[PDB]
């Protein structure tokens, strides 16, 4: 059933449904990656938390993990390994066996089937014009622009949400809360809510900056 | 009596001043900003329950302000 | 210069959150003087005392006397 | 369609109605309908206005299906 061990990350959030580089640079996870390659060469990556340590422990991790694939791995002579991955789904741990090396038996996956894609489509077009307006106004995040004509015809809410949140930046906790739920329309509604938070945020900061220039003028 | 009913105990020992400003204090605008000698008794305890003995109530803190009779009432 | 800008933006955010005073204090006292009572001579006396109070700066020990007197009249 | 699990699911459809006067405290049960009672509308213009208003209300109900999880066909 493709047994997968518990491997943490360094500091980087890796989004599913996205071709993503993985740069394993921790010296005490090379053993983890190598014996994970002894399991049909797919890797169970756990997101890294509250300050980064180098302590493998059964209680100092979490049980949520993305499933990455090994296409081919480039090696460097310092304990640094590159692998271009494309994640399938999110997975859990029901029974954990301590180590080294720590092993974990997963179960059936968090699978969902799309029913009523029309309300999802209305949600898609409002989220569409939402991120279009944020890219149209605010350029200090330095993102690309010229790919919308190909991915506009894609009809999958998980890949669209991961595509938008993959190129965008905020804190890690609600990244994993986008990851660690079960509903699929609700996270689209909450990234709409965080976009509206972005909207009111640049509205108020340009407003107070405007007021600052009028106070400068008055003084 | 207090230990029979699991309360706490204080003594507040009235008569030592001659005004009504220790019971109800003065506002933050005033110079001497003494708060309530009941309220500091509710500071010395941490509980809203406790029994409070009041020593020397026949001689009271009278005869320069209004007398603190209705303050006690 | 940048800490000057710092206090500029603290004044701007100060009015954006705690410059909210669509409820105020002294003009609330003026409305309170207008709506209760009053005999007319007492009302003119209280409004003159209110103008005298708003012309001076706060924290002075005479402004506390004027504030307490208007509190007793209202 | 028969299934080898003990669950015998048959699809049914309602055609008409019945009345119960004779009764057997069961199992089993057996009844008997006396007559048939059904009324039809007279002056169907107001009924047609009601059908149009009911379609309008159903359209307002379908228009609020952003949190009702139903297809648009």
């Amino acid at each position: 059933r493709l047994e997968l061990p518990v491997i943490p990350l360094r500091n980087t959030v890796i989004l599913p449904h996205t071709t993503t580089p993985v740069d394993v640079g921790r010296a005490k996870s090379k053993r983890a990656v190598e014996e994970a390659m002894g399991a049909d060469r797919l890797i169970f990556l756990v997101a890294q938390r509250d300050p980064e340590v180098d302590d493998p422990a059964p209680d100092d991790l979490y049980t949520w993990g993305v499933q990455a694939v090994v296409k081919q791995a480039m090696r460097l002579p310092d304990g640094t390994l590159q692998v271009m991955v494309e994640a399938r789904a999110r997975a859990q741990v029901t029974d954990y066996i301590p180590g080294p090396y720590l092993r974990a038996r997963g179960e059936v996956f968090s699978e969902i089937f799309p029913i009523d894609e029309a309300v999802v489509r209305v949600l898609v077009e409002e989220l569409k014009e939402a991120f279009e307006k944020y890219v149209a106004n605010h350029k200090s995040l330095r993102l690309d622009r010229y790919q919308l004509e190909a991915v506009k015809g894609t009809s999958d809410p998980a890949m669209l949400a991961d595509t938008i949140a993959y190129h965008a930046t905020w804190t890690v906790a609600e990244k994993q809360e986008i990851l660690e739920l079960t509903d699929l329309e609700a996270r689209l509604k909450k990234v709409l809510g965080l976009l509206s938070r972005d909207l009111e945020r640049f509205e108020l900061d340009k407003r107070v900056a405007q007021r600052v220039k009028e106070q400068m003028d008055t003084n | 009596i207090a230990r029979s009913m699991n309360r706490k105990f204080h003594r507040i020992s009235l008569g030592g001043v001659r005004d009504e400003a220790e019971i109800r204090g003065h506002r933050r605008t005033y110079i001497g900003a003494m708060p309530g000698k009941l309220i500091h008794a509710m500071k010395q305890v941490g509980v809203i329950n406790p029994v409070i003995l009041l020593d020397e109530i026949d001689k009271m803190s009278s005869d320069w302000r209004g007398d603190p009779a209705s303050a006690m009432l | 210069q940048r800490e000057y800008y710092l206090r500029e933006q603290m004044k701007a955010i100060q009015k954006e959150l705690g410059g909210e005073d669509g409820l105020s204090d002294l003009e609330a006292l003026r409305k309170k003087i207008e709506e209760v009572g009053m005999p007319e001579a007492v009302k003119t006396k209280a409004l003159k005392e209110l103008d005298r109070l708003e012309r001076m700066q706060q924290g002075s020990p005479e402004a506390t006397v004027a504030r307490t007197y208007l509190d007793w009249l209202t």
